[PDB]
């Protein structure tokens, strides 16, 4: 019926500093349907211990879910979260900004 | 911490290809979730998700877990009844979500009482204010609005919404108080950005606060400003807090005029950030 | 604490 297309953000727990260790979150809402697939990605690989949150929904009956794993982050590793609803043609993939 | 809910969430999704539909439940007291049910995990039990819930003993996790296997059950039948009423193909998936729940104001007693059902992510009957009518958004849905008034289902809720659902929200308040009862106020910063020679990107970052309603505003002299300013969705930590922020774009120089003003539960005055720095 | 077990079938 209406499919909605995710919104997400991509951010640390904390602030970020080199060396500590964290959790990196991708948080993906607006959505509908619920089925979605989400990745958690360093230097473009796949991370495999994420977590999310258990599906909940808003006011408008659109989804929203929490991704997150610990990490340490370090100067050169990028992190990305990738992205793919039934709404997407190809996953997409926001990287993430320390500063966001 | 001024007025509180309890509310319970159900999303089911049906699987036409191989067995029974996806079912999904998670309950909040305000803004932190203390069970869950998944129809896909192992246990096949209502499960705690914060600590205040775990002291509840056997009877009350067996009743949740009888209540809320029922409640799929009647999703289950849901989704086959709603595919008829909408001529719809045996092919496709399709989505119920229900969430109900009561909200106690400030005096500590009932303040209003909710119960909504949607169809494929749209409204389909909703429970009105009153807890008495109903309020049914096309012909399928004003159907299950006739079954549910001959079966006086407004009156059984909301003796729940007005008794059991508050007495109980109560309990969990007053189990759970170190943390549902503490308002952790955001913890608030300014950062400073060129984007080219002659401006500035000025960032106001609120974080790890609990509840997760909060108002950033941009001021400028004194006065409200939204032209150049972006503002995010409130998100979670993943600790039980959440963050936001808002940010402005200003000439190089003047950043001084700029002040961020931060409302929040946990904030007896609202805060004013100016860059000084 | 949910309400039921007896919830009405739509
Ligand atoms: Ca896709």
């Amino acid at each position: 019926m209406i499919q909605r297309t995710p919104k997400i953000q991509v951010y640390s727990r904390h602030p970020a500093e080199n060396g500590k260790s964290n959790f990196l979150n991708c948080y993906v809402s607006g959505f509908h349907p619920s089925d979605i697939e989400v990745d958690l990605l360093k230097n473009g690989e796949r991370i495999e211990k994420v977590e999310h949150s258990d599906l909940s929904f808003s006011k408008d009956w659109s989804f929203y879910l929490l991704y997150y794993t610990e990490f340490t982050p370090t100067e050169k590793d990028e992190y990305a979260c990738r992205v793919n609803h039934v709404t997407l043609s190809q996953p997409k993939i926001v990287k993430w900004d320390r500063d966001m | 911490m001024g007025s509180h809910s309890m509310r319970y969430f159900f999303t089911s999704v049906s699987r036409p290809g191989r067995g029974e539909p996806r079912f999904i439940a998670v309950g909040y007291v305000d803004d932190t979730q203390f069970v869950r049910f998944d129809s896909d995990a192992a246990s096949q039990r209502m499960e705690p998700r914060a600590p205040w819930i775990e002291q509840e003993g056997p009877e009350y996790w067996d009743g949740e877990t009888r209540k809320v296997k029922a409640h799929s059950q009647t999703h289950r039948v849901d989704l086959g009844t709603l595919r008829g009423y909408y001529n719809q193909s045996e092919a496709g998936s399709h989505t119920v979500q229900r969430m109900y729940g009561c909200d106690v104001g400030s005096d500590w007693r009932f303040l209003r009482g909710y119960h909504q059902y949607a169809y494929d992510g749209k409204d389909y009957i909703a429970l009105k204010e009153d807890l008495r009518s109903w309020t049914a958004a096309d012909m399928a849905a004003q159907t299950t609005k006739h079954k549910w008034e001959a079966a006086h289902v407004a009156e059984q809720l909301r003796a729940y919404l007005e008794g059991t659902c508050v007495e109980w929200l109560r309990r969990y308040l007053e189990n759970g108080k170190e943390t549902l009862q503490r308002t952790d106020a955001p913890k608030t910063h300014m950062t400073h950005h060129a984007v080219s020679d002659h401006e500035a990107t000025l960032r106001c970052w609120a974080l790890s606060f609990y509840p997760a309603e909060i108002t950033l505003t941009w001021q400028r002299d004194g006065e409200d400003q939204t032209q150049d300013t972006e503002l995010v969705e409130t998100r979670p930590a993943g600790d039980g807090t959440f963050q936001k922020w808002a940010a402005v774009v200003v000439p190089s120089g003047q950043e001084q005029r700029y002040t961020c003003h931060v409302q929040h539960e946990g904030l007896p005055k609202p805060l004013t950030l100016r860059w000084e720095p | 604490r949910q309400f039921g077990p007896d919830w009405i079938v739509a």
